[PDB]
RNA sequence: GCUUGAGUCUCGUAGAGGGGGGUAGAAUUCCAGGUGUAGCGGUGAAAUGCGUAGAGAUCUGGAGGAAUACCGGUGGCGAAGGCGGCCCCCUGGACGAAGACUGACGCUCAGGUGCGAAAGCGUGGGGAGCAAACAGGAUUAGAUACCCUGGUAGUCCACGCC
RNA sequence: CUUUAAUGUUUGAUGUUCUAACGUUGACCCGUAAUCCGGGUUGCGGACAGUGUCUGGUGGGUAGUUUGACUGGGGCGGUC
RNA sequence: AAUUCCUUGUCGGGUAAGUUCCGACCUGCACGAAUGGCGUAAUGAUGGCCAGGCUGUCUCCACCCGAGACUCAGUGAAAUUGAACUCGCUGUGAAGAUGCAGUGUACCCGCGGCAAGACGGAAAGACCCCGUGAACCUUUACUAUAGCUUGACACUGAACA
RNA sequence: GCUCGCCGGAAGACCAAGGGUUCCUGUCCAACGUUAAUCGGGGCAGGGUGAGUCGACCCCUAAGGCGAGGCCGAAAGGCGUAGUCGAUGGGAAACAGGUUAAUAUUCCUGUACUUGGUGUUACUGCGAAGGGGGGACGGAGAAGGCUAUGUUGGCCGGGCGACGGUUGUCCCGGUUUAAGCGUGUAGGCUGGUUUUCCAGGCAAAUCCGGAAAAUCAAGGCUGAGGCGUGAUGACGAGGCACUACGGUGCUGAAGCAACAAAUGCCCUGCUUCCAGGAAAAGCCUCUAAGCAUCAGGUAACAUCAAAUCGUACCCCAAACCGACACAGGUGGUCAGGUAGAGAAUACCAAGGCGCUUGAGAGAACUCGGGUGAAGGAACUAGGCAAAAUGGUGCCGUAACUUCGGGAGAAGGCACGCUGAUAUGUAGGUGAGGUCCCUCGCGGAUGGAGCUGAAAUCAGUCGAAGAUACCAGCUGGCUGCAACUGUUUAUUAAAAACACAGCACUGUGCAAACACGAAAGUGGACGUAUACGGUGUGACGCCUGCCCGGUGCCGGAAGGUUAAU
RNA sequence: AGGACCGAACCGACUAAUGUUGAAAAAUUAGCGGAUGACUUGUGGCUGGGGGUGAAAGGCCAAUCAAACCGGGAGAUAGCU
């Protein structure tokens, strides 16, 4: 659950821990690994191009299974296990012919659980299936945008989607921002919700902790000069203009979406 | 006081040297005009 | 020592007693659509407000939240606060015919501990109605009110406080 | 000549369906013991998106500049 | 008050004496609620004030120990510089005189010191003004323009109301 | 040459980078050395750098670079697949003595070790830009076992002390010895063996993974250090013959034990934490295509090969970066004695220097210090500067608080030496013995030696005992910023910036946004508990009213309105 | 355990004095702040000039920065000296 340090030193005064003792002490499984170099603030043309990402700690990027396959073969669940390129936790996963694999940890997973992934999968927390054989209503996660894609929606901890409707080809989704989209039947879903929901509670206490992470600290316009932002200048605190990106842009309002392709798609903007 | 100047003949050859200006058209273009200005060295990195 | 106070067992009975989960039906609101036109709403009167970009009214489909009309009672249960749709799971108490058992094991209890309406506070959600604060329009000599039109916290859920 | 539930026969606004251009940063196969890129099979979208030319708006995000003179220094005021 | 012009506002405390300080009043020139308001333990090479200790900070300097400065031998620069036979005073004068006029004073030349002057040296004043000068920055200045966005045509077709 | 001083966690020793002959010897003193110079990093000549084991090269990869084709782009060119480069990282192997004027793990002596080629013999399924294992990985903390190293004793050699005493519990010196081979231990990790089956590993597999049976907890892997061998060897205090006094040669005694020890090793271990900690090859194993007394793979023996380049010298510096023989800068490694917590500091070892102008004299004034009567901030813008305090143990300690703090609050007391407790105690370490076990790097009892605080009584010295160096000033009231941090490297370190928190807003993934003329790339191998932009800035109590103006969001009825 | 405390190496630069034709085109001396972390450092790489990078000062980009340096237009122009 969370932990409220003690404040022994300032930087312990304000955090609060998440930690699971069921999360497995160790290392992970070396065959699903590979190796995740930072590349943040740098573009193949080398130039910083998303702001306020330096270094952090040190990271292995596990292959998860996203497009979960292997229809028809139970899964038995080992040690659930910790992911640094996520705020989920992940559940290393044993088939039964001898196949071990990463799995997005569902909500009640726990270890030894069985979980399978076909049409004839039964449905229960952590099976998935495409949205036809998945009843209306249910929260799923993990859930593909194209048939055989791979999951892309609700796979931050403690998110879920809403199975609202059906066309009879497509399936009316409620995502957790809100908004209604259409996506197609085929399209496969893990049932349940994502676990790691305590991990909206932890307070960082301190900036090491954001550099931990791997945040670079974030200037206020206000603070640069007039060459550098579009606000900045004054023989005082305030600008006074509307305010903008650092490269002119509103940014208070200003919904800024261009895309007319997938607009037969969304169906009722998020609020 | 550290100074500007701070020596390696690595990083002087793969900035400055030969085959760093024969990469380009732009040092090759260099390497002409030292060789119309009749330079000793023309690469002196090299 | 005794059972006659207190308690236990057998078999039943009624009950919105509590905790968790699921579901159902009216109704309100909102969205999309069909028909249709010049008013709707409100009040002691009006007016603010909604409607000429089509409101209100009628019908269809969908979404979400809250409370459970009738039964309903000078009824019932719980120590009190309190508890009302239906179904399941876990569970507390009370009462009764009859029989058996232990044998004063009882009563009250300053400190102590627990429970404790509503309002309020913290974190995370939810938000349909209602509604402190707030705004407008009335009333009045004035009206920081009673009235109307809206409307935020809150009312709802989880865990902690008080 | 203003109109007809089959015929001599056009133009312009949304709406629905199709596939066959186009898209695919969906899956599979081959080049190929290649995350590229082609070609092929199929799914999805589909005359939309996107691009070219023209065009209305917005546009200190950039760019070039202007921002007068007299004046009992200049500026303020006043004047031309 | 990092905010109050008047202003050293007024009252209280601290001091023998306090334009600063602390606590108040409200008469807020011209505080005020994420341009955040008020408070806040801890923290600070942060700003102001007070006190104990401590002392050459001072009354008010004295002595001593070293490195220079001074002399000798060796080596040996620099800024600057129209030329110099390069005094004081009062007046005059492009208006603050070593040089002009009147007058006074002064044998010639070093060495160690001090800086009052040579409007001393250094840097074609940075303040001010001027130039139909420059740069950069701003905007609601003018004119454009990247981007964003609107529509027509083309890529781009077939049916049905 | 003899004294004197200075450094000694360097001002000593060894490298890397960088430099490039400054290295050694002979000769010269014009110029260069801030002076002279017989000297020199100067001039002129010679000499000097020896590798299968050190480094480079080489095999392998990270960031990144280039990139056949390819995609894109007026051209130039941009990106990028296969691939190929790229160490700052990962793979074979050598140590000790001796030697030169100058080389040294390279030459010599002694003892080794590794990787390939070929040939002979014996056995046999060998075979891959393929699969699997392994390489292979974080921070912090805590043991234990050691070792480098040091001290003391023994032993050996020498001494018998310019001035009282001294060798007859004295003085000085030495007491060294490695790789390799064997043993496989203080530890650490892990259950092995056999059989059967397979929806997995881009196909196959006896390999990996998975499942099911019998057997016993005894098998394996890793691992410092010790001991034996290396080694009756080498080295070794001194002594002995020739001296041109550079020095050469012979001989060469003891060469043990105990204790204290690292920040080094076991240890890439163990424990714990969240921030979740490179890649590929060398190495092992499995088979695919192929071949079958063939080619190959193992084991033994013999023989051959290990090329090429660097190697001098400086390297907290007079050889590098600073125009200088410049008070500056420059990465790693080694780490002695006494006091000490210590890599502080003081004095010294080994070693290296006295900083390339001296000699006088003892003015002002300047710089760097020492001490001051009486007063004690009266100085000044301001306690600027100076003075002060300073250690360990124990007692004691306020308001306020977010309960952690504040706090070393403040303020005090004792510190030296000697003796006794105790001819050296508590503790630490552990030989001779004694008894067991599959009798060896084994276990149990001891308790000889060695080392050894701290405390209490008593005595004694000085003015003074944390006596030197070293080493904090303290308290109160307020402004600001929560804090640690960052900042104008060269006049501003702040109240500025950042910050954890808070909120608004955008964003449904081919996301927003950014770089890009486009491909593409970051965002992100993330997916609304995520990402960006903005403002505020822990925390506590809160954040009121105004949508008229300017932005932004929503709507299209009417007016105006472009190309066409 | 801790962006914990004291304090060396290490990193920095708050005060004062000296130096200001310096020993030094920013240092020395005496103190001073951090010193397990938002630390510090070696080697190599990447970002290129209306551009980069910036815990933001218009700081930094080779002793050069409100637009680097080099070459060219170029003998720019200069109603000014």
């Amino acid at each position: 659950a969370v932990v409220k340090c003690k404040p022994t030193s300032p930087g312990r005064r304000h955090v609060v821990k998440v930690v699971n003792p069921e999360l497995h002490k160790g290392k992970p499984f070396a065959p699903l690994l590979e190796k995740n170099s930072k590349s943040g603030g740098r573009n193949n043309n080398g130039r910083i191009t998303t702001r306020h990402i330096g270094g952090g700690h040190k990271q292995a990027y596990r292959i998860v299974d996203f497009k979960r396959n292997k229809d028809g073969i139970p899964a038995v669940v080992e040690r659930l296990e910790y992911d640094p390129n996520r705020s989920a936790n992940i559940a290393l996963v044993l088939y039964k012919d001898g196949e071990r694999r990463y799995i997005l940890a569902p909500k009640g997973l726990k270890a030894g659980d069985q979980i399978q992934s076909g049409v004839d999968a039964a449905i229960k927390p952590g099976n998935t299936l495409p949205m036809r054989n998945i009843p209306v209503g249910s929260t799923v996660h993990n859930v593909e945008m194209k048939p055989g894609k791979g999951g892309q929606l609700a796979r931050s901890a403690g998110t879920y989607v809403q199975i609202v409707a059906r066309d009879g080809a497509y399936v009316t989704l409620r995502l957790r921002s809100g908004e209604m989209r259409k996506v197609e039947a085929d399209c496969r879903a893990t049932l349940g919700e994502v676990g790691n929901a305590e991990h909206m509670l932890r307070v960082l206490g301190k900036a090491g902790a954001a550099r931990w992470r791997g945040v670079r600290p974030t200037v206020r316009g206000t603070a640069m000069n007039p060459v550098d932002h579009p606000h900045g200048g004054g023989e005082g605190r305030n600008f006074g203009k509307h305010p903008v990106t650092p490269w002119g842009v509103q940014t208070k309002g200003k919904k800024t979406r261009s895309n007319k392709r997938t607009d037969k798609f969304i169906v009722r903007r998020r609020s | 006081m550290k100074r500007t100047f701070q020596p390696s003949v690595l990083k002087r050859n793969r900035s400055h040297g030969f085959r760093a200006r024969m990469a380009t058209k732009n040092g090759r273009q260099v390497l002409a005009r030292r060789r119309a200005k009749g330079r000793a060295r023309l690469t002196v990195s090299k």
